């Protein structure tokens, strides 16, 4: 759900 | 796992080729100073680095190889440490100057526009001499950066243990590879080991200056004059 | 012109060894309540303070600085030092803090104090982290006067002399590996690990720091003259 | 001055 979560998933 | 059966030399090429790029700041120098501006351009500018920093993350050995979790706490806890090693080296050949972008180049007494900015902008100037003394070689810089995000958040993560562990070999062979560089530089091995204390030991002070800055970040949000970006929001919030 | 960069590694071991201070007792009287904790831990931090300042002026090399670096070190280093001393002492004591021999506190005590969880889990942590690295007592000794000659070094010729007595700690570490028959890789790969342990220990320290200043604005808990001058150093900003 | 002072100096 957090920004840098989402982000590192991508 | 890749990362562990990396050559130093392969480590080496690995890093550097995953370096982001130097960024510009947003920094129009027709328009006057007020420290809610160079705040301002400070913060976009770290805002935008994240975003590179996150991606650079990915590629350095054995960081993909963690929980995602792991990665996120790792990023959360390092990320100003990674940000201020990368502003110190950046600004090495620009003695009494903090070069946070090509076109924000300032001095000392531009800290002063900011309470409580000068005191941080000399620990960094001061970490930048060193660097400069020491002649810290870029492939060494890289190695430094890595340890950061690796080491940084290590001892503030059940039965996972395992994610240490391999961290822990990950960062061993990064000590590996910054030995293999001095000796490649022609130092002896007193001399190697000496300038690998010296290197690490510097860790210590970039920690400092980035608690020391997390706390001044931490209270100008309270403040809520200069706006923080969602990211580096949730990001100072970890420290909280 | 100094001194301490002519001894040998042998002579800088037994000379951080003898200058060792004492282990300090806390007072002999048991349910802890925020205000006791947090007075026995800073009444007990006061008189080890004194004891510090003893060994600092007996490590190599330190005695070489003018007053003013003398203080500036000890200012920006004391709670660090005092940390890896804490940290030392509980190796032999797993998931608790030996903060003196009558005060032994598990993590569940930290609970006492609001926000001494935190800290005390990342104590708890280091101190794990040292004996799973099987810390020898000539390591530690070395550990910690890094921490006092390096830590304020970079507020500050008198930075070389500094760094030179580093490096001849550097020297001394290296030789304590190599006697205990470590690999050359070991040596180095260890002497790495001790010293990224450093990073955690000034984490620690600025965390702790954090805490005292805002203890002491609540003005709840007494602070002798001496730690509010110590602290002062720090607060600015 | 600083108490700091006067126990370096003793
Ligand atoms: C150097 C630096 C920052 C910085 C460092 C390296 C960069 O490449 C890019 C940016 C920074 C980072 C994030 C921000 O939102 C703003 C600045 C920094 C970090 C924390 C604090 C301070 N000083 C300060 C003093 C008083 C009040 C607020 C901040 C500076
Ligand atoms: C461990 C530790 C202290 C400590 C560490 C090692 C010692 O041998 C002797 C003493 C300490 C030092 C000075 C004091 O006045 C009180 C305690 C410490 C330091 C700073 C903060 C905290 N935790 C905390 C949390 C919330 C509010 C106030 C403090 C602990």
């Amino acid at each position: 759900h957090k920004i840098l979560h989402r982000l590192l998933q991508d | 796992s890749l990362a562990l059966s990396l050559t130093a030399d392969q480590m080496v090429s690995a890093l550097l080729d995953a370096e982001p790029p130097i960024l510009y700041s947003e920094y129009d120098p027709t328009r006057p100073f007020s420290e809610a501006s160079m705040m301002g351009l400070l913060t976009n500018l770290a805002d935008r680095e994240l975003v590179h920093m996150i991606n650079w993350a990915k590629r350095v050995p054995g960081f993909v190889d963690l929980t995602l979790h792991d990665q996120v706490h790792l990023l959360e806890c390092a990320w100003l440490e990674i940000l201020m090693i990368g502003l110190v080296w950046r600004s090495m050949e620009h003695p009494g100057k903090l070069l946070f972008a090509p076109n924000l180049l300032l001095d000392r007494n531009q800290g002063k526009c900011v309470e409580g900015m000068v005191e941080i902008f000399d620990m960094l100037l001061a970490t930048s001499s060193r660097f400069r003394m020491m002649n810290l070689q870029g492939e060494e810089f890289v190695c430094l950066k890595s340890i950061i995000l690796l080491n940084s958040g290590v001892y503030t993560f059940l039965k996972s243990l395992e994610e240490k562990d391999h961290i822990h070999r990950v960062l061993d062979k990064i000590t590996d590879t910054l030995i293999h560089l001095m000796a490649k530089a022609g130092l002896t091995l007193q001399q190697q080991h000496q300038r690998l204390a010296q290197l690490l030991l510097i860790l210590s002070h970039i920690r400092h200056m980035s608690n020391k800055g997390m706390e001044h970040l931490y209270s100008m949000k309270c403040k809520n004059v200069v706006p923080l970006s969602d990211l580096l929001l949730e990001m100072l919030d970890a420290h909280r």
